[PDB]
């Protein structure tokens, strides 16, 4: 930390996002049969679908 | 004797998505701004 | 007996490949020498295919002499090209250890077990 | 449950196109982010003057205990030489005179030895431990082999903070 | 020299290890510190030995401290028991 | 119709139906000459011939993609394909055919 | 078609083992005995094959036993004596076996003992 | 003493404890490696830094070698080295008498001190080494003072072995590498054209195998065994061949030996480790002496190798790009004039 | 206790009969384990056409080959268990076609089944010694390039018979007989008393 | 065809790796790896020792994923015994398991750009990767190669005060794997050198083994965590990330899109880890607790032959594969009634995948070569083992 | 067996007595299972040792300290399965797992017992019978042990 305020603000002009909220100083016949049934193809994920 | 374990109603919640921002300047005004540099130095 | 066979029905045939193996390493023993600045003698070196290839002469089994020349042609491969650097070649010719002798008074003199 | 990581022309599109293939823009992007660096504390630590922490398990460099009274603790069951995965410990034992059962030579090869801790768990009286202190780097292999005076040695000199440390952990064992 | 007086000899081919180095050898020797620990005076016929701090001790044991002719010696801490 | 299968390689094949109901139909034929009661005959002619019946029933692939499950209806393709060229090269190995030879005794006998 | 060999499978050409080790060294397939210590014999079921015992010289620095003799550590466990005497053949080391001897029936019963007469 | 149990190699025990003096260099190198290949407890005592001495210690097992400190100087130093030795080697020599230690020093003066010690120690054996044909009225004051000093050597440790060797010849030699390094001067001055100059080389590890057979060996008490070669050679195809080997031109040029030691003395004036110098010049144009009676390499076990067998590796760093792939047997071996 | 399905333990008890059925001629046992897999056994000349059957059928789709690799069991005459672990993405299942070699009488490659096996055939080949026909091109992978010895056969001592240190008289690096200071302690540790097999 | 080692000692190749190449001009005509620069005899040594002291082999298997792939052999041991861990240990197993996919894709993705040339990326995440290791550390004693994730469960419970750790830090680990990708994922230059190298077909890439990411990145789905669930990997919810044009790119981007996956699978294991013992009850598979073992007769005894002999795992053979950070690592244990195993081959996700180095790499530069070896995150251990 | 301990009740304890400088009897560990009193009487014809009291406190030692001394007496060690008396010359030099065992033969008598010499690192720790139903059948003399 210790940003002082305007290097802080440098940082997040340049990067775009607030480092301040995520820093990097941590502190305190017969059936044919399969082996198993056709797995079911997976299901496309609702919370993001694609990226 | 204790055992460490979540607290008590469960952590709170973390970010497992980009959060990539898209901000840019648009592109004609980019160019446009570049094409009025030179306009005014070659003038 | 009744045992399959791998390369060859007979060792009359089996012969045959040694035959060529022996004549590969023969060529090739003098392009070591060069290709890996070994200081040996292209006869010294030829000498010792003739010893590696004369200490296993004993055997008479067409499926053993079969994997032999298998291996050795592997091993010929490796020689061939630069796998082997020198350090693994001269190897073969035990440079650097002492050698033992086999009198029995020697022996006697020198360890527990013979 | 799966996800497309990539599954994926109006002038204004293709002119922001252009703009980011001939301004570099995307390149420009990458720069700030270092720039953004360069103005963030380094986490580097002064190594001699500040240490990188460790906790009471860490496993470092082995010792030999011995009771409060002065007895030291190892009674040679020789369990540990039989869990040691890489065989270093070598341990011959002789009934001291006075009767009780003692190791006439404990030799842990530190340079076999990888360090794993299960003399650790194994030992019944908790005589081998492994010691806190990391930095034994030796100018000569030998120095690296330890016979039971240099373990007892390393045990007399590290005992307080060895004892701190089986203290903070025991309940956890 | 050391607790079972190792002694690298006058004419050994090794003592020539310590050369200009000096030997591993210790000073309050364990053979004589229990000796010197005074003998645990007891009430019960048998009595136990933690070793002294339970899980931080030694498997523990009874000792029969029953004839005043021999204290009873912990086989783990050689702690004698004066019955 | 589709744009794209999942899979990187296969391709997408128009006209499914037809490339599929040629594969099965040729599978069939092959399997023609192997033994009556060859236990490979009876069983894959019993597969395919359950799978093209959904084939000529089924006028949507999609739905004949749910079937007869196969993923990706090129998949399918693969598949029939690969089984003919098996069902081709097992005429050829004769497996219906007995044993070779016992194992030698105690060669299975795993505690030891 | 399958060729004849009346050769005994001697393997010792392909086995790579050093030529000293192969003609100086003689193993024993034995079933091993029952430490007295223990009454249990599951120890004494396999039969195993051990190469013969070699030097064991101290070692000056640490005194630890050190050795020369690569085929020492290494017994192998053969379930029945024909499948080990023809281990020892095809690779070419000396064997000698010895016969499994196994305890003999012995008679007992408590009423026995209770014998006053004897 | 220790009883030799073992097999023979590397971890095995000869029980041969040994200070060798000069281990640090040419020679020395070879002498711990045989000593620490059979087993043998060898103690270095050095003067050179620590990082020098480091090629040693990859030689032998686990405790087998042990450095000392010491200085020539200081009597005490040589004390404690052979306090448990039960043989002493001592390799110590120069070519050029420097600031602070004179030849005499370095043949006579030292090694005399150090056989002094290790009786006072009770060494089994001493073994002195002084070089072949040291006359004690030859031309170098070198082979003068290394006679004198035998002469002392025998006085302290009657009978430490002595070996008197040839020219040795192996990677790092001088009498292979300097002729091999006159190439600076386009031609080669020789005396009498190189002619009138018999010397038989012989290879670094032969006399090493002999050196460390004289010490597990009950004959060469009292001996002084000449380790000389498999044979002689005419200083021209001796240098010829050098060349021939390196693949450079030769140039043999006639120079009065007169004139030359004056060559020497400039080298010799150099600060740092002259190139050459007045004694190695003579000792050069040296001729050496006659099979004469002493016995030789193979009286110890270790029969001579002949120069042109293992020339190829002294000399192929001495070759350019291309030159650096020929082979002995394609190229002509010199010959050999025993006079 | 492990959360068995018997759902599983009879479908593929039911696969393994289908296997048997469909090539009785290298088939010689199939069963499967308590542990829920199926471990086909076959005749070694069945090498190719088993795992062929398994690559490419419909009701078997087993593309790709986990695992290839070679228990010795020097008791056994057969000394080599070739194992090869094979998995089925479509049915999400598994099975282990196992066959036996002898040290001289070679098997059948599939690096043409799956090409996965062209390398650990070569491993197989260096660490044990069984050879593989048709093989594009079998040679040590893991072992040194001068190695004698098939190291992972029961027979082959841990240490080995050399070891290597670089030798100043040769400047080379140099290979004598194993001399070891301190050797590996083989501690007994089996127990004369057996565990009644529940 | 000029021939050339790319050489052991290179700074690109990852640890050792000769890979003798034949190039036509800058192209590599053909590719074969050669391998054993780090064979050491894994496999063999197991043999000789019992099942506890061959748990520490496995942590070095494969060490950037150290204990990933304890949990193969774990779970194969329990198999054989037919025991299985405690509740709560099965889910450390996940929060840890996880964790180190984690700190193997920080190792893959960063080590990836640092032979490409991209140098920052690896000194932004190796300082995660250091506080990573830490909990690793506080967890188990040593920084890697811990040894925690034994066969009958974890050795030691979480410190007190672990898991609001691992939370602080999940929670903010996200923006260090978007800084990344703002440099890398849409550079202008990334692109370029990884995008259409080395595309591995969908039928090709189940033919070669290769069973990873670089099977998901062709467009398979199957992540053997959903498809064959192991621990309690099944009560966690996570998205798979497929791809498609399987490429470097593209593979790349499924890396780090699990980094991103296994921060949510984390966060539930810290919501959701239960109340319990952290090993298996039974004396005679997980050794006795300590303060047991110095006041119970049978526990010293069950104490004293465990460590001294062994588990006694009775006589059967398994292969059970996990789905490590590289891709399936399985260990085929045969087993007789010893307490000492019989056989252990080890399946590397990685014998497999150097294997198609060939396959890939053809008609490529020798950067490429650099690329598409970083693409298949070699580690030479789990190669050569 | 149980795979944990029930008995949150004390222990008991014996006194350690001498029975000679060859079996160090440290019989507090002794679970009372009468072979010794056997061997001492059926196998070899002392008859000394005896059970002496009754209850949890039957001690099997010599009800009055007099050793027991005879030949065939170091087999008493062997066959109690519990380690209460063991042998007092090896009494802490090794244990057994490291021990490697060699099946030789007794050359200090005539009868030839068969024995197994039980070598640690390379020096002989221990010296134990064999089983050979004719000559040493499961015993050895206490000279050649
Ligand atoms: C060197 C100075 C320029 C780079 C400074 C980088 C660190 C400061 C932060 C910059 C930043 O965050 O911008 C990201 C942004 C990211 O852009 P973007 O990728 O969002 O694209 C924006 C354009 N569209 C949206 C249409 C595609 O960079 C830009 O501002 C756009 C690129 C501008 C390039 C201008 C080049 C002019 C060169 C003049 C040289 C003068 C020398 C004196
Ligand atoms: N090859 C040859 O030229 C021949 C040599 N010899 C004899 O063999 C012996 C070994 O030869 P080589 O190894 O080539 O000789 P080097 O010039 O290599 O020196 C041999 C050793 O003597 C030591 N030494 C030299 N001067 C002193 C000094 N003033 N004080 C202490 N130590 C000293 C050196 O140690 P450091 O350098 O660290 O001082 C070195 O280790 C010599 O003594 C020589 O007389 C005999 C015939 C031919
Ligand atoms: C210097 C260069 C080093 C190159 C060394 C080389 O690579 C290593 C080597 O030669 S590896 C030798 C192994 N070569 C064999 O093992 C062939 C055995 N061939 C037979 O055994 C025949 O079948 C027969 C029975 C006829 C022999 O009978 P004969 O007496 O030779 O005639
Ligand atoms: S375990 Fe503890 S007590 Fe038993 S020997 Fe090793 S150290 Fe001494
Ligand atoms: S740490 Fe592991 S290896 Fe080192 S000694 Fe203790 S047990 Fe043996
Ligand atoms: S044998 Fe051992 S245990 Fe049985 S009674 Fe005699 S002493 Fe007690
Ligand atoms: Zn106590």
């Amino acid at each position: 930390a210790s940003a002082t305020r305007v290097i802080q603000k440098l940082r997040n002009w340049a990067s775009g996002q607030d480092l301040q909220a995520k820093l990097q100083l941590r502190y305190q016949e017969k059936k044919a049969v399969t082996p198993a049934p056709p797995m079911k193809r997976w299901e496309l994920s609702k919370d993001q679908p694609y990226l | 004797v204790k055992q460490d374990m979540p607290p008590p109603g469960g952590y709170g919640p973390i970010d497992y998505k980009r959060n990539l921002p898209r901000r840019g300047l648009s592109g004609y005004s980019m160019f446009a701004v570049g094409i009025g540099a030179l306009i005014f130095g070659y003038w | 007996t009744s045992v399959k066979p791998i390369f060859s029905r007979d060792l009359n045939e089996a012969k045959r490949r040694v035959r060529e193996l022996y004549r590969a390493w023969y060529r090739e023993v003098p392009n070591t020498v060069h290709l890996m600045q070994l200081d040996i003698t292209v006869k010294q070196g030829r000498d010792k295919v003739r010893e590696m290839f004369m200490k296993n002469a004993h055997v008479t089994d067409p499926r053993v002499v079969d994997l032999l020349v298998i291996k050795g042609k592997m091993e010929l491969q490796e020689t061939i090209k630069v796998w082997k650097q020198r350090t693994h070649v001269m190897r073969f010719f035990h440079e650097t250890e002492t050698p033992r002798p086999k009198d029995f008074l020697s022996k006697f003199y020198m360890g527990h077990d013979p | 449950t799966y996800k497309y990581v990539n599954k994926k022309v109006d002038m204004k599109s293709a002119t922001d196109n252009a703009a980011r293939i001939l301004m570099w823009t995307e390149l420009i992007r990458g720069l700030g982010m270092t720039l953004s660096y360069l103005f963030r504390e380094p986490a580097t630590i002064n190594y001699p003057f500040e240490k990188g922490p460790l906790s009471p398990r860490f496993r470092g460099e082995h010792a030999l205990r011995r009771y409060p009274s002065g007895e030291e603790r190892c009674i040679a069951c020789k369990l540990c030489e039989a869990i040691c995965p890489a065989q270093a410990i070598t341990i011959e034992a002789e009934p001291r005179a006075d009767g009780s059962r003692r190791t006439t030579r404990y030799d842990i090869d530190m340079t076999k030895c990888i360090y794993c801790g299960f003399c650790q768990e194994a030992c019944p009286v908790d005589a081998i431990v492994e010691g806190p202190n990391f930095e034994f780097s030796t100018e000569t292999h030998e120095e690296l082999l330890y016979n039971k005076e240099k373990l007892l040695n390393n045990g007399d000199k590290w005992e307080a903070e060895i004892a701190a440390n089986i203290q903070a952990d025991y309940l956890y064992r | 020299i050391t607790h079972t007086g190792q002694v690298y000899d006058e004419k050994d081919y090794r003592r020539v290890r310590f050369v200009d180095r000096q030997k591993e050898v210790n000073e309050n020797f364990a053979i004589d510190l229990i000796a010197q620990q005074p003998v645990n005076e007891v009430e019960h016929r048998i009595i136990a030995c933690d070793g002294g701090g339970g899980a931080l001790g030694h498997p523990k044991v009874y000792i029969n401290l029953d004839k005043e002719t021999k204290t009873g010696t912990c086989g783990y801490c050689g702690l004698q028991f004066k019955q | 119709l589709k744009k794209t299968t999942g899979l990187v390689g296969l391709a997408v094949c128009d006209t499914p139906h037809e490339r599929l109901t040629i594969l099965y139909t040729k599978t069939l034929d092959i399997l023609k000459h192997f033994p009556k009661h060859a236990a490979y005959r009876k069983y894959t002619e019993q597969i395919t011939n359950e799978k093209l019946d959904m084939v000529k029933a089924e006028p949507d692939v999609k739905k004949l993609e749910a079937l007869l499950q196969g993923g990706e209806v090129e998949e399918v393709i693969l598949q029939a394909e690969k089984e003919l060229s098996l069902a081709r090269k097992m005429l050829k190995w004769k497996p219906w055919e007995p044993l070779v030879e016992e194992p030698p005794a105690n060669q299975w006998k795993w505690p030891i | 078609q399958l060729i004849t060999v009346d050769e005994k499978l001697d393997i010792t050409t392909l086995t790579g083992v050093p030529e000293e080790h192969i003609k100086t060294r003689k193993v024993r397939i034995f079933v091993p005995a029952r430490n007295n210590m223990q009454s249990g014999v599951n120890n004494t079921k396999k039969w195993k094959m051990e190469f013969d015992t070699r030097e064991r010289w101290e070692n000056p620095l640490m005194g630890w036993a050190s050795t020369a003799d690569p085929l020492s550590n290494m017994v192998l466990t053969f379930s029945a004596k024909e499948d080990a005497i023809a281990f020892a053949e095809k690779n070419g080391w000396s064997y000698d076996v010895e016969e499994k001897k196994v305890p003999k029936p012995k008679s007992k019963s408590y009423g026995a003992n209770f014998s006053w007469n004897k | 003493a220790v009883i030799p149990h073992g097999k023979g190699g590397r971890s095995s025990v000869s029980g041969v404890v040994a200070t060798v003096f000069g281990a640090t260099g040419f020679l020395g190198r070879y002498v711990v490696n045989h000593l620490g290949r059979m087993g043998s407890q060898v103690i270095i005592p050095y003067r050179c830094d620590v990082y020098d001495i480091m090629h040693l210690r990859l030689m032998g097992d686990l405790g087998q070698l042990t450095f000392l400190e010491w200085d020539a100087r200081d009597k005490d130093s040589i004390r404690k080295a052979v306090q448990h030795s039960n043989v002493v080697i001592n390799l110590i020599g120069r070519e050029w008498e420097t600031r602070n230690f004179d030849f005499e020093d370095v043949f006579v003066n030292i090694p005399r001190a150090i056989a002094q010690a290790s009786k006072e120690a009770g060494v089994e054996r001493f073994i002195h080494v002084s070089h072949l044909n040291a006359s004690m009225k030859s031309s170098s004051k070198s082979l003068r003072s290394k006679a004198v000093g035998e002469k002392e050597v025998r006085s302290v440790f009657p009978e430490a072995i002595i070996i008197r060797p040839s020219d040795i010849f192996g990677r790092e030699d001088r009498f292979l590498n300097h002729f091999a390094n006159y190439r600076w001067f386009l031609a080669v001055p020789l005396v009498s054209l190189g002619f009138k100059t018999v010397k038989q080389p012989v290879y670094v590890a032969d006399v090493s195998k002999g050196i460390v057979n004289a010490t597990k060996d009950p004959d060469a008490v009292g001996k002084t065994f000449a380790f000389t070669g498999p044979n002689r050679y005419l200083l021209f195809h001796l240098v010829k061949y050098i060349f021939g080997m390196t693949h450079r031109t030769f140039i043999p040029y006639p120079l009065p030996l007169f004139v030359y030691s004056w060559i020497g003395k400039l080298f010799g004036l150099s600060p740092f480790e002259p190139w050459t110098t007045k004694d190695k010049v003579e000792r050069i144009h040296i001729s050496d002496v006659m099979p004469t009676d002493l016995p030789g390499l193979e009286d110890l076990g270790v029969q001579p190798t002949p120069l042109e067998l293992k020339s190829i590796e002294v000399l192929r760093r001495h070759r350019t790009y291309r030159w650096l792939s020929s082979e002995i047997e394609e190229t002509k071996p010199a010959k050999t004039v025993n006079y | 206790v492990r959360p068995r399905s018997d759902v599983t333990h009879k479908q593929l008890s039911a696969f393994g009969e289908y296997v048997a059925e469909i090539l009785p001629k290298y088939v010689q046992q199939v069963q499967v384990s308590c542990l829920d897999e199926l471990e086909i056994c076959i005749h070694p000349d069945g090498v190719i056409p088993t795992l062929t059957f398994l690559r490419d059928h419909t009701n078997a789709q087993f593309k790709s080959l986990a695992d290839l690799t070679a228990v010795d069991v020097p008791t056994r005459q057969n000394r080599f268990e070739i194992v090869y672990n094979l998995l089925s993405l479509r049915f999400n299942s598994r099975i282990r076609v196992k066959t036996y070699a002898d040290e001289l009488t070679p098997i059948d490659s599939i690096v043409s089944v799956h090409i996965a096996a062209n390398w650990y055939e070569r491993e197989v080949w260096d660490m044990f010694g069984v050879f593989f026909f048709n093989h594009p091109d079998l040679r040590r992978i893991l072992t040194d390039y001068g190695f004698e010895g098939h190291p992972f056969r029961k027979d082959f001592p841990l240490t080995g018979y050399v070891e290597l240190r670089y030798d100043d008289e040769v400047k080379r690096v140099v290979a004598e007989p194993v001399e070891l200071a301190q050797e590996f302690r083989k501690f007994d540790l089996n127990s004369p008393w057996e565990a009644f097999p529940a | 065809n000029m021939t050339l080692n790319f050489g052991p000692q290179h700074p690109a190749a990852h640890g050792v790796l000769r890979l003798v190449l034949e190039l036509s001009g800058e192209m590599v005509r053909k590719c074969d790896p050669h391998i054993g620069l780090l064979h050491r005899g894994t496999e063999k040594l197991i043999e000789y020792k019992t099942y506890l002291q061959a748990l520490p082999y496995f942590d070095r298997l494969d060490y950037v994923s150290m204990m990933c792939n304890e949990q193969a052999y774990s779970i194969a041991v329990e198999k054989l015994l037919n025991i299985q861990p405690p509740p709560r240990a099965q889910w450390i197993r996940v929060l840890f398991g996880e964790i180190t996919r984690i700190l193997n894709h920080i190792m893959a993705v960063t080590t990836h750009a640092l032979d490409i040339g991209a140098m920052t990326p690896f000194f932004w995440m190796f300082e995660e990767r250091e506080k990573m290791f830490e909990f690793y550390e506080r967890v188990s004693g040593a920084r890697m190669h811990a040894a925690y994730i034994r066969p009958g469960g974890v050795h030691q419970d979480l410190p007190l005060g672990l898991l609001d750790d691992i939370y602080e830090f999940s929670k903010n680990f996200s923006l260090r794997i978007d800084e990344v990708e703002e440099m890398l994922t849409n550079n202008r230059i990334w692109r370029n050198r990884t995008v259409d190298i080395g595309v591995v077909t969908a039928e090709d890439a189940l033919n070669y083994g290769f069973s990873g990411v670089m099977l998901r990145g062709s467009g398979i789905q199957w992540d053997l965590r959903k498809t064959q669930p192991y621990d309690v990997y099944d009560q966690v919810e996570f998205d798979v990330p497929i791809g498609s044009r399987g490429d470097c790119y593209d593979r790349y981007l499924c890396r780090v899109e699990e980094m991103r996956q296994s921060l949510r699978i984390i966060e539930q294991c810290l919501n959701k880890m239960p109340p319990g013992e952290i090993k298996v009850d039974d004396a005679k598979v997980s050794p006795p607790k300590r303060a047991e073992m110095k006041t119970s007769m049978e526990s010293l005894i069950h104490h004293f032959k465990l460590y001294t002999e062994g588990y006694q795992v009775p006589p059967g053979a398994t292969y059970t594969a996990i789905e490590a950070p590289k891709g399936e690592f399985g260990v085929y244990l045969v087993s007789d009634g010893s307490s000492r195993p019989y056989r252990c081959k080890i399946k590397a996700p990685g014998f497999a995948h150097l294997a198609g180095l060939d396959k890939m790499s053809k008609g490529h530069m020798l950067a490429d070569v650099v690329a598409i070896i970083g693409t298949q995150d070699i580690v030479f251990g789990e190669i050569d083992r | 067996g149980s795979d944990r301990s029930r008995f949150l009740e004390g222990k008991r304890a014996v006194e350690d007595k001498n029975i000679g400088p060859l079996v160090k009897t440290i019989m507090t560990r002794c679970i009372q299972c009468t072979r010794c009193i056997r061997f001492a009487s059926e196998i070899a014809g002392v008859d000394d040792l005896g059970t002496t009291g009754r209850g949890n406190d039957m001690q099997v030692g010599t009800y009055i300290e007099k050793m027991f001394m005879s030949e065939l007496s170091g087999n008493v060690i062997d066959i109690c399965p519990v380690g209460a008396l063991t042998s007092k010359p090896y009494a802490f030099t090794a244990r057994p797992w490291e021990t490697r065992k060699t099946e030789s033969i007794d050359v200090m008598d005539a009868v030839g017992s068969n024995i197994v010499v039980s070598t640690r690192t390379g020096e002989v720790m221990r010296i134990l019978p064999r089983m050979h139903e004719d000559i040493n059948e499961e015993w050895i003399s206490d000279k050649t042990r």
